[PDB]
Parts: C-alpha cells; structure tokens; sequence
C-alpha cells in the first residue's frame, strides 16, 4: 500500500475519503493517535488518486471566521473591533437559524462590513446581505425564494428587497453502492 | 450630546497611549538600578538619572513618527464633529 | 536511483508527484520522518525530470495571505493594519463560499484595498472585485458569470456590475492511466 | 573529475545541472549532507562548461522581494515601511493567481509603487501595472491578452487599459534525450 | 608550478580560470578549504598570465548594491535613508524579472535617485531609467527594444519613453575547445 | 517635511550630548567616592558633594567653547532653515 496523506484531522479524513469513492477508489483510513490519521490506496488506483488529490486541493483548509482575527484578548479594542465582532456573531447566529427551516441541508449568508470605514465622522450606510444554500431533491425553489427573503429583511433595520440576493441549488445524486477492487 | 461624550473620552484616552511607554521605560530603570544598589551597596543617586534620561530619548526617537499620525486623525475627525451638521 | 529533491514537505511532494505522473515519468515517494520526503526517479527519466522541474518551478512556494504582513502580536497597530487584517479574512471567507456552488471546483478572489490611503481627509472610494474559478466539464459557463456577479454585488456596500470581472475555465482531461516504466 | 563547485542548495544544484545538461554537457550532482551539493564533470568538458558558468552568470542569486528591506518583526514601523509591505503582499498574491489560468506556467507582476512619495497634502497618482507570462505551445497569445487585461483592470481602484503593459512568450523545445558520454 | 594567486573564492577562481583559457593558457585550480582556492601555471605561461591579470584587474570585486550603505538594523533612519532602500530594491527585482524574458542572458538596470534631493515644498521630477542586455546570437535586436521599452515604461508612475535609454549587446563566440599544454 | 523632520529631531540629539558629559564625570566621582567610603568604612554626607562640585567646574571650563560653537552653527541653521523659502 502506498501512502497519500498522514497527519489528517478526523474531518479531513472523511473528506479525503468521501471524494476518492465517489471516483471508485477504494480507500483505508488508520488511525496512530498523537500522529493522527493516515490514508491509503491500491498501486492501480495510485495514479488517479494523486490527481483527484490536485484537483480538490485536498486536505481542506480550516473554516474561516472573521472573529479570529480580533481576539478579544487585548487590553482594549477600538470601535472597529468590538463592531467586527459584533457582526461575525450575527453571522453564525443567522446560518444556524437557516438550517433550521424546512428542507434546507446547509446554507452560508454573508454580511457587508460597514466597520471599513466606521468611525471617521461619517454616517453609516445601508446593509446588504448574501445567502447560499442547498435543498433536498424535488422542491420548487422558486416558491422557496420568497421565504428567505422575507426572513431576512426584518433580521436588520434596514434592509430592502433589492439588496438581497439569495442562490439555491439541489443536492447531487446518491452515493450508496461501494467502488469495485482492483482484480 | 454623544458625540461630546465620545470626543472628551477619546482625548484621555489617547493621552493615556501616548504617555505609557516613557514612564514605563522609567519606571523598569528605576527598579533595576535600585535593586543593583543593593546587590552591590553603592549609595549613589544620580544614576537612575543619568540612565533614564538615555532611555526616554531613545523611544522618544523611536516613536516620533506614530505620534504625529495619531494626532492628526484626530485633529481631522473632531472639526469634522463639529463643523459638519447639516 | 537518482535523488530530486529532499526535506519536502507532504503538499510538496504531491504536487512534484502530479507533475511528473502527467508526462509519463515514473516517480518513488519516501518519508524520513524528522527529515522530510524524498523523491527518486530513475536514469533513463532523469533528463525529462530535471527540465520539467526547472520549467514549472517546483516545488511550490507557501501560499500568500495579506494577514501575514501584519502580525497581531505587535506592540501597536494602526487603523491601516487594522483594515487589512478586516480586508485579508473577508477574502479568504468568500473564496471559501464559492468553492460550495454548484460544480465549482476552485476559486480565487480580489479586492481593491483602499486602506493605502488612512480613508482621511479625502472620502472613500468604490470596491472593485475579481474572481477566477474552475469548472466541471460540460459547464454553459456563460450561463453561470451570471450567478457569480449577482453574488458578489450584494456581499459589499458599494459595487456596480461594471466593476466586477469575472474569468471562468473547464477542468483538463483525466489522467487515470499509470505511465510506463523503463525498459 | 574536476570540481565546479561546493556548499550548494539544491534549487542552484538543479538549475545548474539543468542549463548544462542543455548544452550537452554531462554532470554529476554529490550531496555532503551539512556541506551542500557539488557538482562534478569530466575533463573533456570542463572548459565548456566553465565558459557557460560565466556565460550565465551562475549559481543564481536568491530571488528579490520588497518586503524583506522593511521586516515585520522589528520593534517600530514607519507609515512608509507599513505601506510598502502590504504593495509587496499584493504583488505577490497576484503572480500567485495569474498562475491557477489555463495553460500558464509562470508569471511576474510589477506595481508602481507611489509610495515613494508620501502625497500627504497632495493628490495620490494613478496606478500602473505590468505583467510577464510564459504559454504551452500551442496558445493564441494574441487573443489571450484580453483576458489577462480584463482580470488585472479590477484588481485596483482605478486603472486604465493604457496604463496596463502585457508580454507574453511561448515555452522552448524539450530537452528529453540524454547528452553523450564522452569517449 | 608558479603561484599566482591564493586565498580566493569559487566565484573569483571561476572566473580567473574563464580568462585564461580563453587566451590559451593552461590553469589549475587546487582547494586549500578554510584557506580557499589557488591557482596554478606553467613556467612558460607565466609571464603571460600575469600580463592578463593586470589587464583585466582580476580578481574581481563584489557586486556593489546601494542597501549595502544603509543597513536595515541601525537605531534610526532619516526618510532618505529608507527611500534609498526601497529604490535599491526595485532596481534588483526589475533586473530578475527581465532575466526571464526570452533568449535574455543577463541584464542590467539604473534608476535615477531623485531622493538625492527632498523635492519638498516642491515639484518632484520625473523618473529616468537605463538598461543594459546581452542576447543570444541571431536576435533581431532592433525589433527587440520595443519590448523592453514598452515593459519598462509601466513599471513606474510616470516615465517616458524619451526618458528610457537601452543597450544589446549579443554574446561572443562560443570557447569550446581545451587549450593545449605546453611542450 | 524633511526640514522640521531635522530640525526636531537634532533639538533633541543636542540636548542629549550637551547633556551627558557633565552627568556621566558627576556619576563616575560619584562611584569612586562611594566606593572609597566602603573600603574605609567610613562615612560622610558632604565628600561626595564636595568634590563632584569641582568635576562640574572643570567639566565647563573646558568643555564650554565647544558649547559656543555647537550652539552658534544650530542658530544660524534654523533661521536660514525658517526663511529659506524667499
Ligand atoms: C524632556 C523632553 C520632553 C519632550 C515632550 C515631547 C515629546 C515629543 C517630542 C517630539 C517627537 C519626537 N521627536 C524625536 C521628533 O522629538
Ligand atoms: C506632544 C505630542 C507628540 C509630538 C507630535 C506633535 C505633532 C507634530 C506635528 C506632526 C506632523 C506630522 N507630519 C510631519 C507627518 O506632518
Ligand atoms: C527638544 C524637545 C522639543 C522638541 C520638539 C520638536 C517638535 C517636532 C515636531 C514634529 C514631530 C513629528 N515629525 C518628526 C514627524 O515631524
Ligand atoms: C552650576 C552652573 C551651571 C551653569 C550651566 C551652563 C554651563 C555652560 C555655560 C557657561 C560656561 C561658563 N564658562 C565655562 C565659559 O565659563
Ligand atoms: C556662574 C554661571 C554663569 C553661566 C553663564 C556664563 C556666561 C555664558 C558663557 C559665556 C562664554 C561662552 N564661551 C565660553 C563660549 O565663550
């Protein structure tokens, strides 16, 4: 066997994983504690495994949250600080709200920062909102747009129809029978 | 009224950052020649002078610059305070 | 066998490895531990190796973030060093968003930092933006700038379609056999 | 065998290798481990390859960049030092994506820095930009500027297509076969 | 055997060697390590190889680079000083970008030092730049200024093309025949 | 403003070394009377006033045409400096 990886996370590992059976490539995770986990594949499915891995740009990079680059562990913050915080906050709040509703398997939302410029003397500007996310197969998202529109105009004090764009997509097909072994 | 209270804080405020690193560099002078004068008993008194008085200039070199860029942010942003109403 | 390269790190030897796999030339893989990967090919192929690793500059370089420049354990930061670590995380935060669309393999994305001037005396200036991202095959990838610019319009405070480029490309063909060994 | 030369690293090792092998011109790469890599070949080679060492100036010199004349990690920085890092940061990330477009295989950007003056009290100056690139044989150079102008316009807050300088060039022949032993 | 020289580096015994098989004299080089390279000939090319070394002043000095005269780590620096550094550094990037244009053999690039002046208070001038460049043979060096004016002129603010001064120069026959040894 | 960028900062640097020199011959006759009290064992409050007195006095009658001089050549320069510009 031949090794593609070591030291993954737990949940790099399952990502590793979940991509190469999508292609057909049986893969062996191994678990060495302290030195984390280890992937590993067949000679003949070598080759294209090393490919896919630079495809993806596998391992993933951990997940970015703007409060980490403010960590509130200073002596004291200035305004544009503490209202960057503030936002990245609201953030999170509202895509853990989103996963809630009905059908939605994930989303992610996006707020403009009017920190940029806070604090200069100058008034603030209107918000403006993204949001992405993704339903199980068979829903008219057409209909479904209307909802989350309506659910976050009123999340802020101003807001307008206009300023919020949301994209929906349907999940890709099932995964559920295993990849052949090499002969 | 807000933007009183705001520009009044801000103005201790600054004078705190801007003062600390001198006095504490003559502060950590202080404790470490008086300490030294016991560890060896010398009873002179004009060291610590003689010392701080090089180690105040040097940041004063150090942070000329900084000093004037926060001075005049600040100069900029309070007559915008007050002369921009409408 | 004839040594590449040494003490590369596990993204590095990868990449070499992808590289080399694409022309036909057979690559070995070891691992020293403490020291690093090595890589060997043999002398018939060492020729073909050397130019191709001249030619596309491997291994690769660390990948560059602006937060880098302006670490937060400093004695002091200005708002400048302030709005480029807000500036460098948002970045990084959308790039990561794109990569969720659908059939979006890979993505980068640029922001014009206005922070190189303090935004004082003069007022602040529009945001321009520009993205690059890769495809699944058979993509209408004119059909899809669309979903992207009107993503991207909303996620800031100021920004007109005008200012928005967008550069779309289709994934190269599979390289799934393994190449040959020397006779 | 003669000796050229001692205490190399290995990017000067296998670009020295590679630009004689070139030339037909036999090598021989030792490693030393602490002391570096040398480099030997034989006498009926040995004046030429001397006359090439010259010729290109050889081993090459560690690549340039702005930021280390200004390091991060000293105790104070001044507006100037602050506002060259971050140019020298964009430069960067911009080669770094120039090279994810189709059929690239390298890239150099260049950036007029303005500041080299301070413009307090004065009006800042526009910016001007300037980029090489190395294509795979086979590329319509002539239409692939237009895309390289396009991204490179939104990149800053206000450029202009006559302020944008683009030079492209296509890579060499392949240098696969072997050189000849001497007799 | 006559001693002309002891205590050299490589890359001054490189060149002395360079010089003297192109007038047909026969040299050695001989490691001492910690007391570096020598240089040895035959009585009958004595006479002539010290009449070489005075005409070409060998050994060579350093290359000389205008940080050199303002280091980074002194307690203080003037504006002027760390103006200087930055042009020092500008200089040498622009010689390594043009490096890798093609057929280019080595380069040479000067700016003016308008920070020799403050140009408070005052108008500052316009830049000026010269290059210098040796091209392989059979380069149609007069189609080939255009390209080096046209990436040149971007690269700063504001430059003409009246203000930019470029030299070629193609490469010298080829040494590849030893020289012969004395009888 | 390379003109007060110098001026300031020289103010300084000429406070620093016209300074130092009577400081530095004050502390060192400050130490070896301290000293000497120590290995005689034998102790006075006046001594050590007494004598950095006449170290200070000699320190200027020495030193202070070379004061003149520094002081001279910086008037001069921050005038010019001040109506340079016509
Ligand atoms: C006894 C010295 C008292 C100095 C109080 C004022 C400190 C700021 C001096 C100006 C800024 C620093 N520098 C070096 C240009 O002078
Ligand atoms: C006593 C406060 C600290 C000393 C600095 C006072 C401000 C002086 C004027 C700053 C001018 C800055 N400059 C040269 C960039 O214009
Ligand atoms: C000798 C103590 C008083 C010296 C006062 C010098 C004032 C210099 C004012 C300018 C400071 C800021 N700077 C250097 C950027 O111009
Ligand atoms: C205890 C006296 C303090 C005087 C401080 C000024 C000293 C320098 C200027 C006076 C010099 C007199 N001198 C040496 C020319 O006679
Ligand atoms: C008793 C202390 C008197 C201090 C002031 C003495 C007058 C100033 C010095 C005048 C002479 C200056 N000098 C030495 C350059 O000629």
């Amino acid at each position: 066997d031949k090794d593609l990886l070591k030291g993954l996370d737990q949940e790099q590992a399952n990502e590793v994983i979940a991509v190469l059976q999508m292609h057909n490539i049986e893969a062996n995770k191994i678990d060495s504690g302290k030195l984390g986990y280890s992937i590993t594949v067949a000679e003949p499915d070598f080759t294209a495994a090393v490919y896919w891995i630079k495809t993806y740009q596998l391992p993933p990079r951990p997940r970015v949250e703007i409060a980490q680059m403010f960590p509130a562990d200073s002596l004291v913050s200035s305004p544009r600080a503490e209202k960057a915080r503030l936002y990245s906050a609201i953030e999170q709040r509202l895509e853990q709200s989103l996963q809630t509703m009905e059908g939605v398997l994930s989303a992610r939302v996006h707020i403009s920062y009017d920190i940029d410029a806070g604090e200069n003397g100058r008034p603030p500007k209107p918000v403006h909102l993204s949001a992405l996310a993704v339903y199980e197969r068979g829903s008219p998202l057409a209909h479904q747009i209307s909802d989350i529109k309506r659910f976050l105009k009123n999340s802020f004090a101003d807001v307008d129809y206009d300023n919020i764009s949301v994209v929906l997509s349907e999940r890709s097909d099932a995964q559920l029978q295993a990849p052949g072994t090499p002969v | 009224m807000d933007d009183l209270v705001f520009a009044g804080n801000k103005a201790l405020y600054l004078v705190l950052i801007l003062s600390g690193w001198p006095t504490i560099v003559a502060t950590i002078i202080g404790l470490l020649v008086g300490l030294f004068q016991t560890v060896t008993q010398l009873q002179e008194q004009t060291l610590p002078f003689g010392i701080k008085l090089l180690g105040v200039c040097l940041c004063l070199f150090l942070l000329s610059g900084w000093y004037g860029e926060v001075l005049l942010s600040y100069g900029r942003q309070v007559i915008f305070l007050a002369l921009a109403k409408g």
